[PDB]
């Protein structure tokens, strides 16, 4: 546990895709964001290092009427997570750019959320918002991030 | 005289009243060299109330092993010396065993009667019977019991009258491989039968005082899903091993617990027993029986497959569980002296089933579908001169056959409709208090309907808030002692209400007499321009006046709010229009159940020629702004006859275009809320209107609906094993896909039909194959019927009546039934009536009537068997159909053409 270190935060966003009645790609809200585990808790991860890096791992799955994602996406259904800026003054890309913040915590719960990023699924045809990722930020220079 | 003799009278003599029974039965589930058989041995203890020289007890189909001289042996409890048995005789018609004694019995002295007997464990669905089932190719047979009414005497000699309640000690000698169940839990663990060690002996605890018709004993290799309630009651759901392994009876376990709890608090009476065994039997025609602690059900009414079953099945299981569990208090704890009053037991449960099911699934709002499923269902039959009063004199119900006639829609649905109206004026909390008062005072006893009224009146006396203008007895006497229901016509200009017996035929010959001259005391809740008015009580008088119903200007009145009462409502033309303009200006003002009323009532009044057919069709105009199920179903049900008579006529184009314009908004509504038919709704009512939206939009030519069917069916043809279509929309998509396509589509569904194991899916696919637009495909499908390797025997009548529903198949099927009549009669005449009703349902011309008449003459030597009444009925319907078309074709055409653009 050293403040002066590089912590890589891997945002694993399992994506749930369901085929529509007209064959269109429809993005289920049941898709799940898995933040790195901290304090025996996957719900919230607070950066405790001078240098951080936020990376997104995206997996596509398919369900049918059941809502059980038992298979892999094929054809129109296949898509890749794209974390849209949403209600924030900074993009997910700006964070991994030269951006400085005293405190940065990503939480799946809207409690204390100073801001909220919109996680979406980008099919070749369209990008549809699925879940929302909340961010609690404190302006400062103690912590900064880069590739 | 011989007629006077007590053994030649169907009703039991009240000289001997039984105390308790000791019944030991051994089901032999292996065939005899010649018949499955059961062996029994019973001992009843009775007290003589009036000195008699003969013991008259019920015995049906029981061979008796003679003990000493005669069939029975008589002993005496206390110092009672038992008289000697001179002779024993068996009357077969009245189902009695007459034991003639040499010396008379003594008043208030107790006696005991032993008997050893044997009977046939036949597949009669009556008494101790065998239910045969095939599991994985192995034919397994189980022993179960339906004792309703006369059947208990078939299994053991007993006084089979509901008023003669007793405690029973049931012992079962069964194979060790099979399980033993009864009304109560076993006294101890099963102990092997000493004489034959391949058998076990389960002796059950002593039953509470109860009627012989609520007894049950089942020996089967079934499996269970257990769960102990917070109230310390054991809930077990029993079913075939295959079904329990697939977890089909888990929804039943999820709801049974909450339902018993609700009724415990509602009736303020703790569950009488400690166990609620609920078994699902393969072949159970009865549907369900309220046996106390061993409720037997049909597999379709207890088991729910979440991967294949539609939401319709989820409604059937939760409501039927709520009905048979309500009986455990109202009907089993406090039973009724005779079947003349069966309506109260079944009617009350048929009303409180929706209450209990709402507790289990509160998101569904099931307490509102009682109007649609029970009231509107029974009004169609109660509006005929052939209907019957809810209550008849107890002297009129004697024959076992006369007892079975009490089990009908009037007793169940109109019973519930009359008891829902009571719980409306009485305020429900008072109604609950009276029912609780009744179950506490008359527990473990028998009752008269007066006994419930008395308690519900006393509840009003212990209150000062609710004050009724008449007694509960009198108000309800008008609805239980006379047949039919009233139509309330309100002239809003003068405020004059009128009541008249509503009969759907314009010309009808009511010959049945009434003491109240067909005039009812009607509770009338009303609304004046959206705001609820004071409650009204219209007397048993033809016409009366009250300024509550006197409108001025834009003021409109709407009566029977929520359809609490059992009556039809008619207003003056002006008020109807003001209601119709409100349904267009803004409908939320008028409640959903009353929005269905303005449709059901107007169409029913039009059938009676009280209002023009144009008013009925006018009520279907607000449906372009309606997303609710009840208002839409009430129209689609009434407009089914219009389609049946006009689907092959000049006026179907206008009809289709009107219903297309009115269903287009509904289809687009669900398209939006379901994200292009991906995420389906979660409320029963909404899921039902989605099926109605999809099916209706399609059979009326909505372009998008045809694209949804094509897409869903396309994805299914690829990856056949995993089916994309939602269990609820499968039937519509299947039928449409077959009609929209040709041989390739038909050959697919046929292959899947011949590969499916689930009867649920098989029937959907089989009924879909009848939707083909190809004449040669339909005729081939009709020839598949003749061979039982392609279509099961029991599926033949439903296959033929499905082909007959296709406009192209009506001619093809009528021809097929005429040419193959002998074969069909020789198999289904012994069900067939319904075939001659499905076909001949569209008959509406003089030329079709002539064909039907010529066919009768031609096939007189063969005969019409069960449907002999139906062939005559079809002639009378066709003649009545010819009249309707002649008097309404022009008006219907003009209206549809004028309102083709939909509504504003
Ligand atoms: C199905 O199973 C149920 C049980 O699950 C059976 O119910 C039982 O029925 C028997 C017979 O009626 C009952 O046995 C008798 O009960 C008498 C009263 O017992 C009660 O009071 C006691 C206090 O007084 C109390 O302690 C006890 O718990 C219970 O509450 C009891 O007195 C009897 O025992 C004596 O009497 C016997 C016979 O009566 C004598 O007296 C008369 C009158 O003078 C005389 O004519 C007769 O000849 C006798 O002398 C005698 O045989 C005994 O030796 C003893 O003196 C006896 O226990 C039993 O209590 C019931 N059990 C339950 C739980 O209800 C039911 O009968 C059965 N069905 C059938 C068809 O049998
Ligand atoms: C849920 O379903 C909606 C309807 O789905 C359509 O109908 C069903 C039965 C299927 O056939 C399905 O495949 C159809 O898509 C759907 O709304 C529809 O979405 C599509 C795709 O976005 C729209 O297509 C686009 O239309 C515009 C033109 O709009 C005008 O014309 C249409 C009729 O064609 C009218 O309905 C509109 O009111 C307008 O008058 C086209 O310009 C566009 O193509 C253009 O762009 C592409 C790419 O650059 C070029 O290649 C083309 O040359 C064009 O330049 C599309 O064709 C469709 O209009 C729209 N309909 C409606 C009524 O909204 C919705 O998107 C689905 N939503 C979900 C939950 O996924
Ligand atoms: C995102 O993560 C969520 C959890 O937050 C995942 O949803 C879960 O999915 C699993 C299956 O992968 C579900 O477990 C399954 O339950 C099915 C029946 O339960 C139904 O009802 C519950 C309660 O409402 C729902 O949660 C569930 O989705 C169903 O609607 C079973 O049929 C499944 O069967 C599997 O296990 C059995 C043994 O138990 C095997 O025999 C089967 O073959 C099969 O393996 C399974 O048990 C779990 O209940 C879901 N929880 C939810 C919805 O919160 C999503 O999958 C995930 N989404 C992604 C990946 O995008
Ligand atoms: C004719 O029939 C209609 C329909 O049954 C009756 O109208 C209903 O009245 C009941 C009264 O109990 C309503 O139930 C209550 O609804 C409240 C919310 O009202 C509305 O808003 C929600 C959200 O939009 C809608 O979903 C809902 O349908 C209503 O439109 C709730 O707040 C109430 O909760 C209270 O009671 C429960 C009891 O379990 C408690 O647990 C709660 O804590 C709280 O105390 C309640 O659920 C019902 O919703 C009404 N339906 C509609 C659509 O109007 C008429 O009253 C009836 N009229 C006559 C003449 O009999
Ligand atoms: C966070 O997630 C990263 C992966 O994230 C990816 O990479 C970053 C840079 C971003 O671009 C993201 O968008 C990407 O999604 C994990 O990194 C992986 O760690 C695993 C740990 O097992 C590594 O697996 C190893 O693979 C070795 C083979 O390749 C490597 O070694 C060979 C020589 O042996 C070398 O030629 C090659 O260049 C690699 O260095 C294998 O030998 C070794 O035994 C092991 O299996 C994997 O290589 C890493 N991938 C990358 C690209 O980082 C982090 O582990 C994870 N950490 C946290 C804290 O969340
Ligand atoms: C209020 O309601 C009670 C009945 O409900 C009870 O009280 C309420 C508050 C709740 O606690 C319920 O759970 C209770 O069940 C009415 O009581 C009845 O009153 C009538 C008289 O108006 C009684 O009838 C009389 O009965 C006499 C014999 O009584 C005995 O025998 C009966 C059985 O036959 C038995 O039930 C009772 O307990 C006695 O052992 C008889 O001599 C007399 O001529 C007459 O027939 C009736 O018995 C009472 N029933 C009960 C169960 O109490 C109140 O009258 C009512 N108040 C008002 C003002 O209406
Ligand atoms: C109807 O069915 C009920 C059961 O459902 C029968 O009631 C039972 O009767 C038996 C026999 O009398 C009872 O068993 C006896 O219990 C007593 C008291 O505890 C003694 O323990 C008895 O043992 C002595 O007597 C036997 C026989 O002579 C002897 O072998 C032994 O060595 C002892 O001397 C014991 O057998 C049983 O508890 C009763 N159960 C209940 C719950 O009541 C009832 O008899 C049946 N009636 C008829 C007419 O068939
Ligand atoms: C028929 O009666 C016999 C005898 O009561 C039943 O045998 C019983 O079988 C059950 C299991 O199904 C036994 O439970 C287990 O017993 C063993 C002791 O060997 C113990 O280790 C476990 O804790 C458990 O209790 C039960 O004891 C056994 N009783 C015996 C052998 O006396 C048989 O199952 C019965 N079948 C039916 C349908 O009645
Ligand atoms: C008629 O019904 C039977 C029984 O459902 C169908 O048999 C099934 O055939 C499918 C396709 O071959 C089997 O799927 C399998 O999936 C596994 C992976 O999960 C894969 O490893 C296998 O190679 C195979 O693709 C399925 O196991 C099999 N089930 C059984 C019990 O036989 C048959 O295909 C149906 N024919 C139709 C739909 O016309
Ligand atoms: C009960 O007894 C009747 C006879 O009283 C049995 O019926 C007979 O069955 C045998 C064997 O099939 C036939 O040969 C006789 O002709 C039958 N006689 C009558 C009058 O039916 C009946 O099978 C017995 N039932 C049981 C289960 O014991
Ligand atoms: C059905 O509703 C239509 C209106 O939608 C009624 O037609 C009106 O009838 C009145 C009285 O004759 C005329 O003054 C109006 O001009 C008519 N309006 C239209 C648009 O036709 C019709 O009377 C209603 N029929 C019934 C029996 O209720
Ligand atoms: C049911 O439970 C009660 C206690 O609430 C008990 O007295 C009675 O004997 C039990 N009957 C059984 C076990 O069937
Ligand atoms: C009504 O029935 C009676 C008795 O059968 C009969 O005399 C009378 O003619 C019938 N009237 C009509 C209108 O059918």
């Amino acid at each position: 546990t050293s403040f002066f270190a590089h912590t890589t935060v891997n945002i694993t966003i399992d994506l749930g895709m369901k085929r529509s009645g007209y064959g269109q790609p429809i993005a289920s809200p049941l898709s799940n964001i898995t933040l790195p585990m901290q304090d025996n808790n996957t719900d919230v991860y607070c950066i405790r290092s001078n240098q951080f890096s936020i990376y997104v791992h995206s997996t596509c799955k398919s369900s049918l009427w059941d809502n059980v994602f038992n298979q892999d996406c094929t054809d129109v259904l296949e898509a890749t997570a794209v974390i849209k800026t949403g209600t924030c003054p900074f993009s997910f890309d700006k964070l991994n750019n030269h951006l400085t913040f005293n405190k940065f915590c990503l939480s799946l719960s809207p409690v204390g959320a100073n801001c909220k990023f919109d996680v979406a699924a980008r099919t070749r045809t369209n990008e549809q918002v699925v879940r929302s990722l909340y961010v609690i930020y404190e302006e400062g220079d103690n912590i900064v991030g880069v590739p | 005289t011989a007629q006077s003799k007590p053994w030649n009278h169907y009703r039991l003599p009240k000289t001997l009243i039984p105390s308790s029974y000791n019944v030991t039965l051994r089901p032999y589930l292996t065939p005899n060299s010649n018949l499955y058989t059961f062996k029994g041995s019973s001992t009843v203890r009775f007290t003589c109330k009036e000195s008699t020289s003969m013991i008259i007890i019920h015995s049906k189909k029981l061979n008796y092993t003679n003990i000493q001289g005669q069939r029975v042996a008589l002993r005496g409890v206390g110092g009672s010396q038992a008289p000697a048995i001179d002779r024993t005789e068996l009357v077969e018609v009245t189902e009695y065993l007459v034991v003639h004694l040499r010396e008379p019995l003594q008043v208030n002295s107790q006696y005991e009667m032993d008997s050893k007997f044997e009977g046939e464990l036949a597949d009669d669905l009556a008494g101790f019977y065998r239910s045969e089932y095939t599991e994985n190719g192995v034919k397994k047979v189980l022993a179960t019991t339906q004792m309703q009414a006369a059947d208990a005497r078939k299994s053991f000699p007993c006084f089979d009258e509901p008023a003669m309640k007793a405690t029973f000690n049931i012992t079962l000698i069964h194979p060790s491989n099979l399980v033993a169940l009864s009304n109560m839990l076993p006294r101890g663990p099963s102990v092997p039968f000493t004489e034959e060690p391949n058998w076990n002996v389960t002796e059950f605890e002593t039953t509470p005082i109860m009627s012989t018709y609520l007894l049950a004993y089942i020996v089967s290799e079934f499996k269970n899903v257990q769960e102990n309630t917070p109230s310390n009651v054991l809930i077990r759901i029993w079913a075939r091993p295959s079904a329990m392994d697939q977890g089909h009876g888990n929804y039943a376990l999820r709801v049974t617990g909450p339902i018993l709890d609700f009724f415990s608090r509602h009736y303020d009476t703790p569950y009488p027993l400690n166990k609620s065994d609920q078994i699902a039997l393969p072949d159970f025609n009865a549907g369900a029986m309220e046996n106390w602690g061993l409720v037997t059900y049909r597999e379709s009414a207890l088991l729910y497959d979440p991967q294949s079953s539609s939401i319709g099945n989820k409604e059937r299981v939760v409501t039927v569980i709520a009905h048979e569990l309500a009986h455990q208090w109202f009907g089993n704890l406090v039973t009724l002296e005779w079947w003349n009053d069966l309506w109260l037991n079944e009617g009350f449960a048929s009303y409180v089933e929706y209450l209990g099911a709402d507790y289990a699934e509160p998101t569904w709002n099931l307490k509102d579908l009682i109007v649609l499923n029970e009231v509107y269902r029974v009004m169609a039959v109660d509006a005929l001169a052939s209907s019957h009063p809810l209550s008849s004199p107890a002297s009129e119900v004697n024959t076992p056959a006369q007892i079975s006639e009490v089990f009908d829609s009037i007793s169940y649905s109109k019973g519930a409709s009359v008891l829902r109206m009571l719980s409306s004026f009485l305020t429900e909390d008072l109604f609950k208090k009276g029912v609780a008062s009744y179950l506490h005072t008359f527990a473990y006893q028998n009752t008269i309907y007066l006994d419930l009224w008395n308690h519900l009146q006393w509840a009003l006396g212990n209150q000062t808030a609710i004050n009724l203008p008449y007694t509960v007895n009198a108000i309800m006497d008008r609805w239980i002692l006379q047949m039919g229901f009233p139509v309330v016509t309100v002239d809003t200009t003068t405020g004059t209400l009128s009541q008249k017996h509503f009969l759907l035929d314009p010309q009808s010959n009511v010959t049945r007499p009434s003491k109240f001259n067909y005039l009812w005391i009607i509770p009338i809740s009303s609304v004046k321009s959206g705001t609820q008015q004071a409650h009204y009580w219209m007397p048993d008088n033809a016409k009366v006046q009250n300024d509550l119903f006197k409108t001025t200007g834009d003021e409109w009145v709407l009566l029977n709010l929520n359809v609490t009462g059992y009556y039809l409502v008619n207003y003056d033309q002006n008020n109807w229009k003001k209601i119709h303009t409100q349904l267009q200006t803004d409908l939320s003002v008028i409640p959903v159940i009353n929005r269905a009323q303005v449709i059901h009532d107007t169409f029913d009044l039009a059938s009676a020629q009280i209002v023009p057919v144009t008013l009925a069709l006018n009520s279907t105009l607000f449906l372009n702004q309606e997303t609710e199920y009840m208002p839409w179903e009430a129209a689609l049900s009434s407009l089914s006859y219009f389609k049946l008579m006009f689907d092959r006529s000049e006026v179907y184009g206008p009809m289709k275009n009107y219903l297309r314009k009115q269903v287009t908004p509904l289809f687009n509504h669900f398209e939006k809320i379901t994200q292009n038919w991906t995420d389906h709704p979660q409320t029963l009512t909404e899921q039902y209107n989605e099926i109605n939206a999809v099916s209706t939009a399609c059979t009326y030519g909505v372009p998008k609906c045809k694209d949804l069917v094509s897409t869903l069916f396309a994805e299914w043809r690829k990856n056949p094993q995993n089916n994309p279509i939602y269990p609820n929309l499968r039937s519509t998509v299947y039928c449409n896909a077959i009609a929209q396509g040709g041989e390739e589509e038909w050959n697919f569904v046929w292959e899947q039909f011949r590969n499916t194991s689930l009867v649920n899916e098989a029937d959907k696919l089989r009924s879909a194959l009848a939707c083909s637009t190809q004449v040669w495909i339909l005729n081939r499908y009709l020839s598949y019927t003749l061979n039982p390797e392609f279509i099961r025997k029991q599926d033949v009548i439903s296959t033929l009546s499905s082909i007959a529903s296709n406009v192209i198949g009506q001619s093809l099927a009528w021809d097929f039934i005429q040419s193959n009549w002998k074969k069909l009669f020789e198999d289904y005449g012994t069900s067939f009536s319904n075939l001659i009703q499905a076909v001949t349902r569209r008959f509406s011309t003089e030329f079709e009537l002539q064909q039907l008449e010529q066919f009768k003459a031609n096939n007189m030597d063969t005969g019409f068997g069960s449907g002999t009444r139906a062939l005559e009925q079809a002639l009378e319907k066709t003649k009545a159909n010819i009249k309707w078309v002649k008097e309404n074709k022009e008006a219907v055409l003009q209206w549809f053409r004028e309102n083709s653009q939909g509504g504003s």
